[PDB]
C-alpha cells in the first residue's frame, strides 16, 4: 500500500487475467459438495442425538 | 488529521482498526518491531514518514 | 564393443542385475497380486534395432516400444565397478548419457 | 519553504504578495520574513507569536498549502487561453 | 535539507517524538511511553518536497539487467566498467512528468551501474 | 511515417522534447506522434483513392453515396490505420507493454496498436488483436448505449 | 528482518514462505526442474518480478496457460529431430507430453507472460540489420492459436473487420450441419 | 503363486529372445535390422564445469599424462565416495574427489551374451 | 451425409462419381486429376466431389433398429 501511494509500484489491474481465475467444473463442484457434506453431517447429528438422548444405540445408515 | 492514516478493514468487525492496533494484537507492541516487519529499507525516511500517522494515531 | 548400451527401466520392470540362476531365485512374492508377481518372472534382454531406428524391448510375449532420449543433463561416467582391484575396478565402457524408457 | 522560479515568474508573483497574504490571513499571530527576489534561491521564514507549538506550524503548513490562495479565483482548477480558428 | 528519519527510544523502542527544553532553549527527543530523553542532532523536525525532486537512480536496482524483455543497447557503454551492452528503460513511476526519460543499467555482471543520459 | 515516430521518440528519450501549453509531456508525445500517424492514414488513404478507377466498384458505391466511405476504401487497399481503446492507443496490459511480443517502454507505432496493413494485405497478429479491441470498443458501446438513450 | 532488505521475497500460492539471496539461479533451478517434469508439475508458475524482489509461485487451480516453444540463446529447442519422431506418432508413440518432456514446450501462464519475451515466429529470433530484442526466452507455436473454435474456421479472418469475425463466431453457432453423428437415437 | 511356473516363465524370455523376429508390436510393418544384447560406479559431471574424467572428452585416444585410471578410495569412511582421476604419477593434477552423490542401469555388447552390469550409486566429483 | 446425386449449379449427376472418385484417390491419383478423369470440368461439379463429406459411412457404424 505504501509503495502504491508513494508511487513506486503501479495500482493492479483489476481486468488483468494473471489476477483472475476460472472456477471449473471441479472446483464448482466442490464448493456444492461441501455445502452438501456439511448439511448431511448436520441431519446426522441431529439424528444421532435424539437416539442417544435416550440411552440406546442407533443406525448410521438410517 | 494532520496526515495520512493506514485502516485495516478485517472481516467480522463494523468498524475501521488502525494497523498498529492490529500488529499489537498480534504481540508486537515495540512500534521498532512493528516498522520492522512493515519497512524493511531503514534508509527510506519516505516510506517512515507516510506509517508514522498511524503510529501517532496508536500510541 | 563399445557402443553406449545404456537403458532406464522404471520400477515395474526392474531386471536383475545378474543372470537368472535357479540357485540365486526364489519364490517370496505372489488384480491386487497381478502386478506382483510381474516384477520377478518377466523381469536376459534383446533391445532390437528396427529399420525406422527407433528401438523396443523383448522380454518375453509382450514388447514394449521404447525411445532412446540422449540427455546432456546426466553425463555420467558409467563403468563396471568390480570389487578386485584396490576399490572397485571401474573398466572404461562407455560414458551413459541417453536414456532409454520402456512402457507399456 | 522555499520557492522555485520557475513557478515564480510563471504567475508573475513576488514574495511581497505571498508574505501579505500569509499575514492577511493569520494576521500579526503568524510572523513572516523574506529576502528579495535577487537570490538564487527563493526561500521565506514563518514563525508564530505570542497542542504545542511544533504540531501547530505542521498544521498550519498542511492548510496554508491547500487554502491560501495567493492568486485568481476558487474552483478554477485550469485556463486555456487560445485563439478560436472557428 | 534531505528528509528526517524516525529514532526510537533506547529502552522501550518505540519513537521519540520531538519536544523543546526551555531550560536550555534546546531540542530534544523524548518517548511518550518511557522517560528517555535524547540530544537532537539535526535540528530538524520535518521536511516536505511538494517538487518531489526524487532521484530515481536510487529506486533502480542492478538486477533488473537480467530482465529478458528490456530493450538493450550498445551505444552507451558504462563509465565504471567499460561494458558495451545496458538496458534502458522509461520511469513509469507515478508523480513524474516528463517520464520519456530514459534510465540505463549496465548489464555486467557485479557491475550494475546506473546511469541516465 | 514510422521513421518520424522513430524520430520523436528519440527526441523524448533524449530529454529534447518540451511540452506545448495545456499538456503534460507525455501528452504531447502522444499527440506527435498521433498526428504523425494520423497524417500517415491520410496521405496513403489520399494515395489509394487517386490510384482507383473510373470503373472501380468501390469508388462506384461511395460515389453514389450507396454504401461506404473513402476511409473504408483506404482501409481496403491502403492502411487499416490506428486502433484506439477509450480514444487513446493501445494501453499497456502487461507491464509496460501491450503483448508479451514486444520489448518494454516501447511507443512505436507498431507497438501500439498502428495497422500498417490493409485488409486486402491482411493483418499481422498483433494487428490483428489490436484491431480486434479496437472493434470490441465498438462492440460495447453500440451495447451499452441503447439503455441510457432508451431511458 | 533486517535481511529483507536485499533479498527476495519467495510467495506460493500467495503465503510469503522466506527469502532467498540470489533469485536469478533459483529461478534457473525451479524453470530447469519444471521443464525436467521433476517434482514441479507443468502447470505451476513461476514469476519473478525484478524491480520489486517478488518470486510469485502459483500451483493453484483455475490459473489459464497455454504452451509455448521455450527459446535457447536465439534457437528454438523443438530441433528437427522432434518433429521427425512426431510425424511416427502413431507408432513410436512419441506424444505431446514427450514434447512438454523434453523440456521444449512449455505452460506459460497470464502472469508468467509478463516476464516473457515472445517471437511471433522463429523469423524472429533472426539476427537482423536492426535486432529487435536479440534476447527472446519463447516462442509462438502459432500465432493462429489465440482464436477460439468458432473463429478458428473463419478463412481469413485477418481480412475482415473485427466485428464480422465476431458476428461469424456468434453465427456458427446457429449454422445447420450434423451436430452430431448419433443424431439417430 | 508358484515357482514351477515361474521358472519356465523366466526361461521362457531367454529362450523367446533368440528366435526369429519379422515384425512390429502394433503395426507389423516395421522390418528389425540388428539386435543389441545386454557392479558399477558412475562418476556423474557438471554441464557447465564440463568435466573431464576420460581422455574422450579431452578429444583423446589414451591418457598423455597417464597409462591407468587407478581408482583408489578418497579414504577409508568412503567406499562408494572413492576419488577418480587419470593420473598414474603422484602429480597434482585435477584431483577429481568423487563425492557421495547417493534405475540407471548399464550394460553391453559382451560377445552377444546375457547379463548385466547395473549401476550402484551415482557419484559426482568436481574439481576439489 | 451421401453423395448429391445432380450437381446443384448444373444438374449434371454425381451420384455415380463417388465411388469412382474414391478408387481413383487410392490409385494415386491427385484430386485434381481424379476429377479430370471423371468428366468433371466446370468447377461447380469439381465443388461437388472435392467437397463432399462421407458422412453416412458413419452413420453405418451403429447397428439398425431391428436385426
Ligand atoms: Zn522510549
Ligand atoms: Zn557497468
Ligand atoms: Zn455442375
Amino acid at each position: 500500500l505504501l509503495l502504491a501511494a508513494l508511487g513506486r509500484r503501479e495500482l493492479d489491474d483489476r481486468d488483468h487475467y494473471g489476477n483472475k481465475r476460472l472456477d471449473l467444473a471441479g472446483p464448482l463442484l466442490a464448493f456444492l459438495f461441501r455445502g452438501m457434506f456439511k448439511n448431511l453431517l448436520k441431519e446426522v447429528r441431529i439424528y444421532a442425538q435424539k437416539f442417544i438422548d435416550r440411552g440406546k444405540d442407533f443406525n448410521l445408515e438410517l | 488529521a494532520i496526515g495520512q492514516r493506514i485502516v485495516a478493514t478485517l472481516p467480522y468487525i463494523k468498524q475501521e482498526v488502525p494497523i498498529i492496533i492490529v500488529f499489537r494484537a498480534l504481540g508486537f507492541v515495540s512500534d521498532r518491531d512493528i516498522l520492522e516487519h512493515i519497512i524493511y529499507d531503514f534508509e527510506d525516511p519516505e516510506m517512515m514518514e507516510m506509517v508514522k500517522p498511524s503510529l501517532d494515531e496508536a500510541f | 564393443g563399445n557402443d553406449l548400451y545404456f537403458v532406464k527401466l522404471p520400477n515395474f520392470l526392474s531386471v536383475e542385475p545378474r543372470p537368472f540362476d535357479p540357485q540365486y531365485y526364489e519364490d517370496e512374492f505372489e488384480e491386487e497380486g497381478r502386478t506382483r508377481l510381474k516384477l520377478k518372472v518377466e523381469n536376459n534382454a534383446r533391445i532390437v534395432k528396427w529399420s525406422d531406428g527407433s528401438m523396443s524391448l523383448h522380454l518375453g510375449n509382450e514388447v514394449f516400444d521404447v525411445y532412446k532420449a540422449p540427455l546432456q543433463g546426466d553425463h555420467n561416467h558409467l563403468f563396471i565397478r568390480q570389487g578386485t582391484g584396490l576399490q572397485g575396478q571401474a573398466v572404461f565402457k562407455t560414458k551413459l548419457t541417453f536414456r532409454p524408457h520402456s512402457t507399456d | 519553504v522555499e520557492l522555485d522560479r520557475k513557478h515564480m515568474t510563471d504567475r508573475k508573483l513576488t514574495m511581497e504578495q505571498i508574505a501579505e497574504k500569509i499575514n492577511a490571513g493569520f494576521g500579526d499571530d503568524l510572523n513572516c520574513i523574506f529576502n528579495d527576489d535577487n537570490a538564487e534561491k527563493l526561500v521565506l521564514r514563518i514563525r508564530i507569536m505570542n497542542m504545542d507549538d511544533d504540531v501547530f506550524l505542521r498544521c498550519i503548513e498542511s492548510n496554508m498549502l491547500t487554502d491560501m490562495t495567493l492568486q485568481g479565483i476558487e474552483q478554477i482548477s485550469k485556463v486555456y487561453m487560445h485563439l478560436p480558428q472557428t | 535539507p534531505g528528509f528526517v528519519g524516525i529514532r526510537f527510544c533506547q529502552e522501550c523502542n518505540n519513537m521519540l517524538y520531538p519536544k523543546e527544553d526551555k531550560e536550555n532553549r534546546i531540542l530534544l527527543y523524548a518517548c511518550r511511553n518511557c522517560d528517555y530523553q535524547q540530544e537532537a542532532d539535526n535540528s530538524c523536525i520535518y521536511v516536505n518536497k511538494i517538487t518531489h525532486e526524487v532521484d530515481e537512480l536510487t529506486q533502480i536496482i542492478a538486477d533488473v539487467s537480467q530482465d529478458p524483455t528490456l530493450p538493450r543497447t550498445e551505444d552507451h557503454p558504462c563509465q565504471k566498467c567499460g561494458h558495451k551492452e545496458a538496458v534502458f528503460f522509461q520511469s513509469h513511476s507515478a508523480r513524474a512528468e516528463d517520464a520519456m526519460r530514459l534510465y540505463y543499467v549496465c548489464t555486467a555482471p557485479h557491475c550494475g551501474h546506473r546511469w541516465t543520459e | 511515417a514510422k521513421q518520424d515516430v522513430i524520430e520523436v521518440i528519440e527526441k523524448a528519450h533524449n530529454n529534447e522534447l518540451e511540452p506545448t501549453p495545456g499538456n503534460t509531456l507525455r501528452q504531447t508525445f502522444e499527440n506527435q506522434v498521433n498526428r504523425i500517424l494520423n497524417d500517415a492514414r491520410d496521405k496513403t488513404g489520399s494515395s489509394a483513392q487517386k490510384s482507383l478507377s473510373e470503373y472501380n466498384n468501390f469508388k462506384s458505391m461511395v460515389v453514389s453515396g450507396a454504401k461506404g466511405s473513402k476511409i473504408n476504401i483506404s482501409q481496403v487497399i491502403a492502411v487499416v490505420g490506428q486502433q484506439n481503446v477509450e480514444g487513446k492507443r493501445i494501453p499497456f496490459g502487461f507491464k509496460h507493454r501491450t503483448l508479451p511480443h514486444f520489448i518494454k517502454d516501447d511507443y512505436g507505432p507498431e507497438s501500439r496498436g498502428f495497422v500498417e496493413n490493409s485488409y486486402l494485405a491482411g493483418l499481422t497478429p498483433t494487428e490483428f488483436f489490436f484491431h480486434a479491441m479496437g472493434g470490441r470498443e465498438g462492440l460495447i458501446d453500440t451495447a451499452v448505449k441503447t439503455a441510457e438513450t432508451g431511458y | 528482518p533486517a535481511a529483507i532488505a536485499d533479498a527476495t521475497k519467495i510467495f506460493v500460492n500467495g503465503c510469503w514462505v522466506g527469502i532467498h539471496k540470489d533469485p536469478e539461479q533459483l529461478m534457473n533451478t525451479l524453470r530447469k526442474l519444471r521443464r525436467q517434469m521433476d517434482i514441479i508439475v507443468s502447470e505451476v508458475s513461476m514469476i519473478r518480478d525484478i524491480r520489486e524482489r517478488e518470486i510469485r509461485i502459483y500451483t493453484d487451480a483455475g490459473r489459464i496457460c497455454r504452451p509455448l516453444l521455450i527459446v535457447e540463446k536465439q534457437k528454438l529447442l523443438l530441433k528437427k529431430r522432434h518433429i521427425d519422431q512426431l510425424k511416427e506418432r502413431e507408432y513410436n508413440n512419441y506424444s505431446w507430453q514427450d514434447l512438454v518432456a523434453s523440456g521444449v514446450v512449455e505452460y506459460i501462464d497470464t502472469l508468467e507472460e509478463e516476464t516473457v519475451m515472445l517471437a511471433m515466429t522463429p523469423d524472429d529470433l533472426q539476427e537482423k540489420e536492426v535486432a529487435y530484442c536479440s534476447t527472446y526466452t519463447h516462442c509462438e507455436i502459432h500465432p493462429s492459436m489465440i482464436l477460439g473454435v468458432c473463429a478458428s474456421i473463419i478463412p481469413f479472418p485477418d481480412h475482415n473487420q473485427s466485428p464480422r469475425n465476431t458476428y461469424q463466431s456468434a453465427m456458427g453457432k446457429q449454422a445447420m450441419g450434423v451436430y452430431i453423428t448419433n443424431f439417430h437415437v | 503363486k508358484d515357482r514351477d511356473s515361474q521358472i519356465t516363465a523366466i526361461e521362457k524370455t531367454f529362450e523367446d529372445a533368440q528366435k526369429s523376429i519379422s515384425q512390429h508390436y502394433s503395426k507389423p510393418r516395421v522390418t528389425p535390422v540388428e539386435v543389441m544384447p545386454v557392479s558399477q560406479a558412475m562418476i556423474r559431471g557438471m554441464m557447465d564445469e564440463e568435466g573431464n574424467q576420460f581422455v574422450a572428452y579431452f578429444l583423446p585416444v589414451e591418457e598423455t599424462l597417464k597409462k591407468r585410471k587407478r581408482d583408489q578410495e578418497e579414504e577409508m569412511d568412503y567406499a562408494p565416495d572413492d576419488v577418480y582421476d587419470y593420473k598414474i604419477a603422484r602429480e597434482y593434477n585435477w584431483n577429481v574427489k568423487n563425492k557421495a552423490s547417493k534405475f540407471f542401469i548399464f550394460r553391453e555388447g559382451d560377445g552377444v551374451y546375457y547379463n548385466e552390469l547395473e549401476t550402484r550409486v551415482r557419484l559426482s566429483k568436481r574439481r576439489a | 451425409m451421401i453423395i448429391p446425386v445432380r450437381c446443384f449449379t448444373c444438374g449434371k449427376i454425381v451420384g455415380n462419381k463417388w465411388e469412382a472418385y474414391l478408387g481413383l484417390l487410392q490409385a494415386e491419383y491427385t484430386e485434381g486429376d481424379a476429377l479430370d478423369a471423371l468428366g468433371l470440368k466446370r468447377y461447380c461439379c469439381r465443388r461437388m466431389l472435392l467437397a463432399h463429406v462421407d458422412l453416412i459411412e458413419k452413420l453405418l457404424n451403429y447397428a439398425p433398429l431391428e436385426k
